[PDB]
């Protein structure tokens, strides 16, 4: 919110620990929803 | 810097806005932005005022052409361009202003209905388009025409979402130029399902076919966005106030007294009012002294004042509308203060600025394509005949042949005298041209020289004096 | 884009305006949109006032033909393009402006008032329908007679739901152009079956048959939209307020005091109000000075100010309207409060440029098209004889033989004096022709011109000083 | 001092701001200050007008070309210089102002529109971005394109921290230049992830191939801090202020009157409000009276003014956010007081100052930079012709071979007769030049000259007077 | 009935009886005169026997 992204696919940040030891850390997160308007045009057989 | 911050005391804390370009801003919600515009436009007597003012002072009654090729870079000679120019403007002046309006396909509107058409048209909805066909079975002179195409009809096919390289009906390439447009069907009636066409922009040999005309804000932008945007939040609440303030206006004046008693309805309307038993209607005339026992009353009820200052925030509400369309408050709202003549020419100036770069840019370009899509057929037919010697042919250089220039009707001056002495007094003096100075009313120099030199013949041989212009 | 969204804080929710046509959004609500509006012209103070300046300023007392064909284009020569002018003039002036009437089929409107008319209903209804007709029976030298058609008796196919290619009962080919029209008959009787016949557009000789007139806005539009769909609402609910506003001051008005008693009501009134016993009236003569017992009692009612502030009110809600009609404020209101000169000549151009487009457009067309199809049965009819040696005959160049331009009535100075001096300097310099000035005034050079000339013998003959416009 | 100190009485005593560069205080909030600078843009009255006017007075419709190249610094001569100078004048007229629009690859803007889309870029995200590339697949005689870069593109890659030499994606070598700018691609919808691209500032051979134009605040400021932080915060408070009073009048004009009873509720309707239950709707037809009980009452409820002192208000934060901007309060409120010719006078020369700063700056640094990158192509591709004997090449000294001054549109004055008078005083003496005069109207003065000795000999042929600039 | 009406407020109302001397002294006057202009070239007769007509 702070940097205006919302709604959107693969929101990368990269932020640092304030601290003593500090370390550094890397983070990409993600909604992934697939879908299909009709469920019903695929077949999907086994064969044998 | 305060601005990027949490704010003054943390008021600001929620106003975080997305940060996304005008595609991701515009697209998801096109249509339902231009619906509610074209509601205002058409149910709103302010906008349409605007509109009305956009079209007769962007174009006006007339929208003259003005032809001057760059005949220095194409090597043919003064004289050629000349001819060329003047075969040229008298063809265009006969072919689009038939009394027949066979211009269009539709058989509606003439060249100037049409340029107005299109400033309005990208008013309220941010684009126009144009597109240009032929008519094989008509035996006329000129077989091209023109159709106006509604932005609303621009959709994807069978209303799908938007695929990278398909945005909002319109392809794109790899880079952001276009390549071809989708058009549905005109469908009338709900039912008869719409038939999805495709239609290339530009035909093959380079003449143009689908014209698309609209001025981007960023980068990327597939559709423009029209100049409502920004106030059609309050047009809506202003109509709404409106409405609401006149019929409770109505209400509170409906009710003139008020009857307090003890007996039935009918016997204290009959002793009270005056009415008559054979509720009970009463009759108006004269002036009537009841008289009342004891137990009985009669208040004469009062209401406020009917307008307290609704008129002062109608003004500053209307004062906003107008600053955010472009259309000088006066213009707009009808208002004319007692105001001196430097008040009055400031605004006049102010909103003639943005009059005339929208009619510079908007119609100017509309035109001028069409033009050069008509003057490729006057060539290829050989109506008419490019100047010998040339060192490229038309293919080559389309603008260089087909530059030309509009001239709109002019400003109507808030001082009668002082506009035509400002022009003698430049005249007189080397700063401007006749040329210019004849522009600024709407005419070709030209014309006027011919119609001069025409009049001092006929005054001359039916014995009047010689004009003032005529030469010893 | 807050405008497609939400809104503000919600307050825009419920605010979705359908997405579409224009042809969907006005066919199904034309008949009752068009009773309403003739409604509002025919009981409404204010709509009259607008039809009536429509009227008399777009067109005036006088619309004069002025007719230019395009002699280079047809490569005829000068002098026989003059003459041909000249005699078509004076057919036309033979013609036109008749006591007789007959030039129209009903033989009550000369043509004049037709092209008035025409501007009405394209006012309150957005469209006109001429019909041009024969009557070979007749023994007069022009036997095509003119018929002006109500837009109401244009109906539909009979209101049915109708189709993609039948709209509005305008059959439409595959593109936008119109081929017949339907025309109902108009039975006052009101009992009579009604019967619907087919008129097509254009004969089959090319000739116009049957004209139709206005304005589109979008893409596709087979019948106009009215200038009152903008502002009947608040129209009428100022009627309505107006009414109710008058009805409550004479209702506050008329109870003048109230009697408070114990005694019976003609005792109470006997000794209190001065009325005799020998209900009971009251003489209004002299001054009186009731006694009153401590029981009874007399209280003269105070009422509310009669206007508490409905002229602001109202002032609003007329500005509201004439920015919706096109006028200017003050010639709708007649308010015409204090004003400098140059407020006043703002609100003078400001209308005036509206005027202009509008006569420029309708009554323009339809009096070129009127006069073209006239102008084909002189020819023929050997009445007037074209110049020999034509590049094209009649058939080929509709508008080329016959392009003419219209001469209406010219602005009334607000200072007589400056627009005289504006006049005489720019004569004087070149800016100007003899033409452009005598027209601002709506009168014809060559007719003065011939008047002077007559006016110059007559002085020398009678033994008078000769006049000031003669060539020594 | 107590600037420094506690304060007046230890007010101050929490106000201690952070001794921090630019670029540690822009930065870290830099995307939410521009989004919200684009969201206050989008969707307000105030700031698409103040938009507006940047666009429409610092650059017009109009941005032409005036070259003067140093020929003392280089030694060429003055009729070489002067042939140089017509021949890339019109070569560059010629590329400039095609109505195909070719000059970006997108094909949607001319050059006067990009310079305008460069100057709002410059208004509302403080840094303008262009991009010139070639395009080897184009056959047209000049193959460089330019393309405008949206500020919000160039960021840092794969949002990775900043850095020392590498501030928010734009590199920085060992001194304070820059070297190249990280751009991303950007699809609205989806697809792979954002591609952050190298795009090198300046090509080997010294052109300029990316464009950045921006003006610092202190020593080091890497991306420049838009206009609108000053007056963010201002400008959405009265957004709700106004939301929020509309919202209230509307409120309190609605409840137009109150009944108390004991009645059922429709009863007590139908007896007194005069509906009928044949809530219960009331028609508002005529003037009505009830009849009440003891028991029952009427109230005509009175609202507050609509409008108690908002406008003032709302003037003096219009006052604050002009004073901001730029732009004066007559320009961004359309308000218009009662002002006399002095006032009037005096804030034009307010506005004009900033906006001539803003022009030459900003317009200009652009301007000159693409100019500077298509001259190369030419000189290159032989499509014109240096001068000889030149004691540097084109490479040596680029600015002294594209050294330009560019004209733009002039002021509109207040009273158009006295700024004419003013300018042929000055020209009557000797303290301003032809080429002042005529340029401060947006002229060329040689264009001029030509005009009227062409003008000369064409009155001389018609058999007109001569012109008074004729020498006789 | 709107005749009668109408008639009813011409005769009665001073503002009506205002409108129609208003209609009766501007439209008219107080004289009416005759200009008579034959169309001589249409009938193509001449002129000083039209002006003697």
């Amino acid at each position: 919110q702070r940097e205006g992204i919302n709604a959107s696919a693969r929101y990368p940040k990269n932020w640092v620990t304030t601290g003593d030891p500090a370390r550094e850390f890397t983070m990409i997160q993600s909604a992934p929803l697939m879908l299909l308007a009709d469920p019903d045009e695929f077949v999907s057989v086994q064969l044998a | 810097y305060h601005g990027g911050g949490s704010g003054f005391g943390g008021q600001l804390r929620s106003w975080n806005p997305p940060s996304e370009s005008v595609d991701a801003a515009l697209l998801p919600n096109f249509t339902r932005g231009n619906a509610r515009a074209d509601d205002l436009v058409r149910n709103n007597g302010y906008a349409a005022n605007a509109i009305q003012l956009h079209q007769d002072h962007i174009v006006g009654s007339f929208f003259r052409l003005s032809h001057r090729p760059s005949w220095r870079y194409l090597g043919i000679g003064e004289e050629e361009a000349r001819a060329f120019s003047r075969e040229v403007e008298a063809a265009w002046k006969e072919f689009a202003e038939d009394d027949c309006c066979c211009i269009d396909v539709e058989r509606k509107r003439t060249f100037t209905m049409m340029i107005r058409e299109g400033v309005a048209m990208h008013a309220f909805n941010g684009e126009l388009f144009v597109q240009a066909t032929w008519d094989t079975s008509s035996s006329r002179l000129f077989r091209t025409q023109f159709r106006m195409v509604s932005p609303k009809r621009i959709s994807n096919p069978n209303n799908t979402g938007d695929s990278r390289n398909c945005r909002a009906g319109v392809q794109i390439n790899d880079s952001g130029a276009a390549l071809g447009y989708y058009v549905s069907e005109d469908g009338y009636p709900g039912w008869m399902p719409q038939k999805w066409t495709w239609i290339p922009r530009e035909l093959p040999g380079g003449r143009a076919s689908f014209i698309h005309v609209f001025e981007p804000v960023e980068d990327g932008q597939t559709r423009g966005a029209n100049v409502f945007y920004s106030v059609m939040e309050q047009m809506k609440m202003l109509d709404t106030l409106q409405n609401t303030q006149l019929q409770s206006a109505i209400v509170k004046a409906m009710y003139a007294a008020t009857i307090e008693s003890e007996l039935d309805t009918q016997s204290a309307m009959d002793f009270i009012l005056g009415a008559n038993s054979q509720a009970a209607p009463v009759r108006l005339g004269g002036a009537k002294v009841p008289h009342l026992m004891p137990g009985d009353s009669l208040n004469l009820q009062t209401a406020q004042d009917t307008d307290n200052g609704y008129s002062v925030f109608e003004q500053s509400l209307l004062r906003y509308i107008a600053a955010g369309l472009g259309v000088s408050y006066e213009q707009l709202s009808r208002n004319y203060a007692q105001m001196s003549y430097s008040t009055a020419r400031a605004s006049a100036n102010e909103s003639w600025a943005y009059f005339m770069g929208r009619r510079k840019f908007v119609a100017s370009r509309q035109a001028s394509q069409m033009f050069l899509c008509w003057l490729e057929e006057a060539i290829v037919r050989r109506v008419v005949t490019l100047p010998s010697k040339a060192r490229f042919s038309f293919q080559e250089a389309r603008s260089a042949w087909g530059n030309c220039d509009w001239i709109g009707s002019g400003r109507m001056a808030i001082d009668g005298l002082k506009e035509v002495q400002e022009a003698v007094m430049l005249i007189e003096a080397g700063l401007s041209t006749y040329e210019k100075e004849c522009a600024k009313r709407g005419d070709d120099y030209q014309e006027i020289f011919a119609q001069q030199v025409r009049e001092t013949m006929e005054r001359r041989a039916a014995g009047l004096k010689p004009p003032a212009w005529a030469a010893a």
